[PDB]
RNA sequence: AGGACCGAACCGACUAAUGUUGAAAAAUUAGCGGAUGACUUGUGGCUGGGGGUGAAAGGCCAAUCAAACCGGGAGAUAGCU
RNA sequence: GCUCGCCGGAAGACCAAGGGUUCCUGUCCAACGUUAAUCGGGGCAGGGUGAGUCGACCCCUAAGGCGAGGCCGAAAGGCGUAGUCGAUGGGAAACAGGUUAAUAUUCCUGUACUUGGUGUUACUGCGAAGGGGGGACGGAGAAGGCUAUGUUGGCCGGGCGACGGUUGUCCCGGUUUAAGCGUGUAGGCUGGUUUUCCAGGCAAAUCCGGAAAAUCAAGGCUGAGGCGUGAUGACGAGGCACUACGGUGCUGAAGCAACAAAUGCCCUGCUUCCAGGAAAAGCCUCUAAGCAUCAGGUAACAUCAAAUCGUACCCCAAACCGACACAGGUGGUCAGGUAGAGAAUACCAAGGCGCUUGAGAGAACUCGGGUGAAGGAACUAGGCAAAAUGGUGCCGUAACUUCGGGAGAAGGCACGCUGAUAUGUAGGUGAGGUCCCUCGCGGAUGGAGCUGAAAUCAGUCGAAGAUACCAGCUGGCUGCAACUGUUUAUUAAAAACACAGCACUGUGCAAACACGAAAGUGGACGUAUACGGUGUGACGCCUGCCCGGUGCCGGAAGGUUAAUU
C-alpha cells in the first residue's frame, strides 16, 4: 500500500532546507532554537 | 443552427447544439492571442473565492477591441470566429490601413460587410458612435459606462440596450435587466444587437458538458451537516430555517445592492 | 599560463592499480590522484611542466569517500579526483 | 458520433472464503465495476487548523480529525478512582 | 556438471525517482541471514565510475515563488511593479565495432558531427532592450506509404543419427552491419515573380500587414522510407592452435530474395468535431540611436576551445516507500515464436529463476482443490457458496419504447481432419520481359515467383472438433434512483452526493458575492443569453387552496425611539 513518506529530494529541499528555513523570521527561530539545542544537523540540507 | 442530437447513448439524448456553419474551422488570428491560464475560483491567497470554478477547457484570450477608437478607416469583416471565452461570436475586421482586430459580431454581420467607428460613422449594424449621435429608439450592444473606457454593457450573445431618452449630458438606456440607466451621452455604443442569439437554446445534456466548460459541481447545503452550512443537518430531509447563503445571508429576496456612489445613475431598478 | 604554484600542488600521487597498469602498457595512459578542485587543463599542464612528457588528453572522474567503521564509530574517506592522461 | 458497447493494461472495490499474536496496523485468492472520460497517471506548484479542501461521508488534511501535529501556559482542574 | 520444474507484456532487459558502495576481487563466519552455511546485499581489506556530442550545469520560459522602488498593515508583516527565480515543457552536436574482474554513445579502433573564439583571405551595410516572422501546440477518426520485426525460400557451413525409417520435398546453425555524407521518393502544404503606393506593426524599416497593376502559370517549402557511400572494413556459423579447464589466442564461409508486418515512422500531417486546444528564448528577418575608406556582417581556409559536476550498483525491488531479506506500494522505455482478435490466454525463445529450514508420516480437524449414486434449493435470513453459461458464422428473436433501444432478448444450427473443386481458389503482392520514355526512386503492359482466406461437395476418426487455457447464465413481476459518474482511505457504494433540465432570488460592473484589519485578489480580462446564492433533479403529464404565523419585499401618515442638545 502507499505509504505516507513518498522521498522527493527538491520537496525536501524547498520545504524544509536551510534556505527555506532563513527565507521566514519563523524559520530562523527554528534554526536559532536548534543550534541553542547544539543540533548536529540543523536542517535536513 | 439549432440542432437536437439524436438518443444513441442516454449522455446525448437531451444535448441540443447551436451549429454554427459561418464560425472559421481554422485557428484564431495569432497576433491578438494572448494566454489565459484558469483560476480555479482561487484568489491571490491561494483561498477558493468563487465557488464551483475548476477544470474545463484550456482557452486563449483574444484580444477584443471593445474600444472601437479607430475612426474614420473603414474595417472589411474578414471572418466569423468561434471565442471560448463569451457567448457572443467575435468578428476578425480588417481596417484599410492593414490593421486587424477583433470586434463582438453583432446580429446580421458577415464576412465581406463594411463597418466603420467614430462621430461620423453611418447609423449601420457594427458602426460605433457617441450615443449623441445615435438616433433615440435605437438598438445598441457593447456600450461604454465612461467616456474612452470600452464596451461593457450588453456584450453577451443575443443582449442589446435601447437608448430611450437624451437629456443633455445624458442618455437614458434600458438594459437587458430591465433597469433604466443614466450613461453619458459621449460615451459609444455599437448599434444592433450582440449576435449568437440562439445561444441560450443550447441544451448542455449531460454533467460532462458543464464540466467541459470549467463548471464544478454546487452542493446543496441541506446535503450538508450543520457545521458546514446553516442548511445543514436533520434526520432525513429536513429544513426548517429561512433559505440563506453558505455565510448566513437570505438568498430568497434580499436586495444586495449598497452603492451610494452610483445611485443617482440609475433611473429605475430593474424590479 | 598557469603558475607553476598552482602546477605543483595538482598532482598529489601516481595511483597504483591493474586497472592503471593496463592503462599505461595498453594505452600509454598514467593514472593520478590530483587536487581535487584541479581542472583538466591543469592536470596537463602540470604533468607537461613537471613530468616533462607531451599529453594528448586528460579524462578525469571524482571518487566517493567510503563510509568505514573504526570500533563502534562511522567515519567516511574523503572524496578525491583521479585523472587518465593519455600521454602522446 | 458517443460521460456508446464487449474486453486487457490502467483505475476501482460489489460478494465470498482465508487471514485476524497476519505474508499485510486493511491484504491474498476466486469472482466483480469503470476502461475516450465528469478518465487515469508522472513531475512541480497553491490552499493551514475554527482554518483548508470536500460530486457532502463530518469525509480528508502524513497509519492522528465533531477541530491536525509540535512546543509552551502546565504540576490546567479532577468534590473522582 | 547433467536432468527436472517455474516466469517469459516477466519473475527478462534498460532507466527515472529514491537509495548510496549495496558494484568487482580477495579474505573471514562471531553477530546479521527466521535452519546449516564453505555462501551473502554480513565483517574486513583492496579495487572500480574516464564524455565538446548522454545527463546536469547552461540559455528560455509555465504554474508558482521571491520581489528594488511602491501600495498597505499596532509590530511581526501582507500584496505587488520593474525585475529575478522556477521544469514536469522549448533550446547545438556520435555512431558502429572492440575492450574490464568491475566503466563505457565516456576507454580503444574506424568513421562522424556541433558551437564558439582567434587569425588569414575575398567580399560586403552593419547595428536593439525596439518591429515582424517562427518557435507554437486540442480531441477523435481514417487511410495510404513505410520501417522495426518476423516467416519462408535461396545461399553457406555442418550433419547422416542410441530404436523401425532418414542422400532427402531430410536435419541443425548462420545468413549481421550504424551515425554521417550524398541522392530526393510515397506523401503533405502553398500559386510564383516583379513594380508602385500606404490613416497599421508606440519611432523607423528595404521586414510584416494592406492596396493596386503587370507578367508567368509552375516555382517554393516540407518529407518517411529506399538507394548509393560509410564498408577492399567490421561482425560472422564454425574450425584450428593453447588451455591457469575460468577462458585466452588465431582463422573465418554465406552474408541474398520474397512475403507478412506494427500501437513505431511519414504524421506538429490529413479528415472531422466542439469543449476551440502554453509561454519565452534559440532561430529568421527588419530597421533605430549609433558607427562609417572603421567596426560589424557573409563565405572559405587555418587554428584553438568546449570547462565543471553526474556516470559504480539496485531500481515492480532483499538495495526505493512499507520497523523485517515483509505475498503490499512504485512513473517511463523495450515487446521474439506457435496458436489467438489481442499487450487476453496456453506453451516456449532470449534471458531469468525454484521464492534461505529441511526430512519423514499419510490420523482427527482446518485450509485450497477434484469427483460423486438417487434426489435437485428440500439448504438458508437470502441459492451465500458452488455448479452452470461462455467462441465465431448463420438463422431467429416478445412486451414495451423517449424509436436510439429493449437485443447477444429468447432459442437454434454449423464447427475437427483429409481430398477435390483449385498439383493453392477469391483476394493481396509483384519479378523477368516487352513498350513508352520528360529519361528515372518514372510510367504502361504483363503476370514468373510469393502469400492466401472463405465456401461447397465427397470422405474420414473420436463418447465428445468453440475439445485445453480462454470464454455472457437466461427469463418474468415489482420498489427506488432517469441515465454515465461520486462517496464514508480502514465494517455502509446505496434509495445517499452529483448530474443535464427546472424555478426562485440576488447582481448595472469599482456587480453581487468571497478571501483579506488593509492594500489588493478571485468573480472576469466575464457584463444580465452574464455571474452568485438557494431549492428541485432527465423526460412525460403536471404542480391545487392558504400571506393568519415567521422571513423577505415595498410603504410611511401616526405611535414609540439613540448619541446629541
Ligand atoms: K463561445
Ligand atoms: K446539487
Ligand atoms: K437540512
Ligand atoms: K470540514
Ligand atoms: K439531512
Ligand atoms: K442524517
Ligand atoms: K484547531
Ligand atoms: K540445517
Ligand atoms: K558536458
Ligand atoms: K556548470
Ligand atoms: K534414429
Ligand atoms: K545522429
Ligand atoms: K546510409
Ligand atoms: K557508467
Ligand atoms: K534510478
Ligand atoms: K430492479
Ligand atoms: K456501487
Ligand atoms: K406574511
Ligand atoms: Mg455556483
Ligand atoms: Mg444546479
Ligand atoms: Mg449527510
Ligand atoms: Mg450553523
Ligand atoms: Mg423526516
Ligand atoms: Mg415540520
Ligand atoms: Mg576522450
Ligand atoms: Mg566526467
Ligand atoms: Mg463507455
Ligand atoms: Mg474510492
Ligand atoms: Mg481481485
Ligand atoms: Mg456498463
Ligand atoms: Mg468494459
Ligand atoms: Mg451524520
Ligand atoms: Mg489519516
Ligand atoms: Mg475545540
Ligand atoms: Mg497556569
Ligand atoms: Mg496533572
Ligand atoms: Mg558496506
Ligand atoms: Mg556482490
Ligand atoms: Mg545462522
Ligand atoms: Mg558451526
Ligand atoms: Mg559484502
Ligand atoms: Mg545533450
Ligand atoms: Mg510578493
Ligand atoms: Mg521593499
Ligand atoms: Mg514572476
Ligand atoms: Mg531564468
Ligand atoms: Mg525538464
Ligand atoms: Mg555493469
Ligand atoms: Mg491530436
Ligand atoms: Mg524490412
Ligand atoms: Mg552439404
Ligand atoms: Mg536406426
Ligand atoms: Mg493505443
Ligand atoms: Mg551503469
Ligand atoms: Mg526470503
Ligand atoms: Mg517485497
Ligand atoms: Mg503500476
Ligand atoms: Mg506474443
Ligand atoms: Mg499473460
Ligand atoms: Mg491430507
Ligand atoms: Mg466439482
Ligand atoms: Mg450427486
Ligand atoms: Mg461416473
Ligand atoms: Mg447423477
Ligand atoms: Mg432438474
Ligand atoms: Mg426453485
Ligand atoms: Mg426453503
Ligand atoms: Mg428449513
Ligand atoms: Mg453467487
Ligand atoms: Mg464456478
Ligand atoms: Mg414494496
Ligand atoms: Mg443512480
Ligand atoms: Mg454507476
Ligand atoms: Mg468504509
Ligand atoms: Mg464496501
Ligand atoms: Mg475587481
Ligand atoms: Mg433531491
Amino acid at each position: 500500500m502507499k505509504r505516507t513518506f513518498q522521498p522527493s529530494v527538491l520537496k525536501r529541499n524547498r520545504s524544509h532546507g536551510f534556505r527555506a528555513r532563513m527565507a521566514t523570521k519563523n524559520g530562523r527561530q527554528v534554526l536559532a532554537r536548534r543550534r541553542a539545542k547544539g543540533r548536529a544537523r540543523l536542517t535536513v540540507s | 443552427a439549432v440542432v437536437k442530437c439524436k438518443p444513441t447513448s442516454p449522455g446525448r439524448r437531451h444535448v441540443v447544439k447551436v451549429v454554427n456553419p459561418e464560425l472559421h474551422k481554422g485557428k484564431p488570428f495569432a497576433p491578438l492571442l494572448e494566454k489565459n491560464s484558469k483560476s480555479g475560483g482561487r484568489n491571490n491567497n491561494g483561498r477558493i473565492t468563487t465557488r464551483h470554478i475548476g477544470g474545463g477547457h484550456k482557452q486563449a484570450y483574444r484580444i477584443v477591441d471593445f474600444k472601437r477608437n479607430k475612426d474614420g478607416i473603414p474595417a472589411v469583416v474578414e471572418r466569423l470566429e468561434y471565442d471560448p471565452n463569451r457567448s457572443a461570436n467575435i468578428a476578425l475586421v480588417l481596417y484599410k490601413d492593414g490593421e486587424r482586430r477583433y470586434i463582438l459580431a453583432p446580429k446580421g454581420l458577415k464576412a465581406g460587410d463594411q463597418i466603420q467607428s467614430g462621430v461620423d460613422a453611418a447609423i449601420k449594424p457594427g458602426n460605433t458612435l457617441p450615443m449623441r449621435n445615435i438616433p433615440v429608439g435605437s438598438t445598441v450592444h457593447n456600450v461604454e459606462m465612461k467616456p474612452g473606457k470600452g464596451g461593457q454593457l450588453a456584450r453577451s450573445a443575443g443582449t442589446y440596450v435601447q437608448i430611450v431618452a437624451r437629456d443633455g449630458a445624458y442618455v437614458t438606456l434600458r438594459l437587458r435587466s430591465g433597469e433604466m440607466r443614466k450613461v453619458e451621452a459621449d460615451c459609444r455604443a455599437t448599434l444592433g444587437e450582440v449576435g449568437n442569439a440562439e445561444h441560450m437554446l443550447r441544451v448542455l445534456g449531460k454533467a460532462g458538458a458543464a464540466r467541459w466548460r470549467g463548471v464544478r459541481p454546487t452542493v446543496r447545503g441541506t446535503a450538508m451537516n450543520p457545521v458546514d452550512h446553516p442548511h445543514g443537518g436533520g434526520e432525513g430531509r429536513n429544513f426548517g430555517k429561512h433559505p440563506v447563503t453558505p455565510w448566513g445571508v437570505q438568498t430568497k429576496g434580499k436586495k444586495t445592492r449598497s452603492n451610494k456612489r452610483t445611485d443617482k445613475f440609475i433611473v429605475r431598478r430593474r424590479s | 599560463m598557469i603558475r607553476e604554484e598552482r602546477l605543483l600542488k595538482v598532482l598529489r600521487a601516481p595511483h597504483v592499480s591493474e586497472k592503471a597498469s593496463t592503462a599505461m602498457e595498453k594505452s600509454n595512459t598514467i593514472v593520478l590522484k590530483v587536487a581535487k578542485d584541479a581542472t583538466k587543463a591543469e592536470i596537463k599542464a602540470a604533468v607537461q611542466k613537471l613530468f616533462e612528457v607531451e599529453v594528448e588528453v586528460v579524462n578525469t572522474l571524482v571518487v566517493k569517500g567510503k563510509v568505514k567503521r573504526h570500533g563502534q564509530r562511522i567515519g567516511r574517506r574523503s572524496d578525491w579526483k583521479k585523472a587518465y592522461v593519455t600521454l602522446k
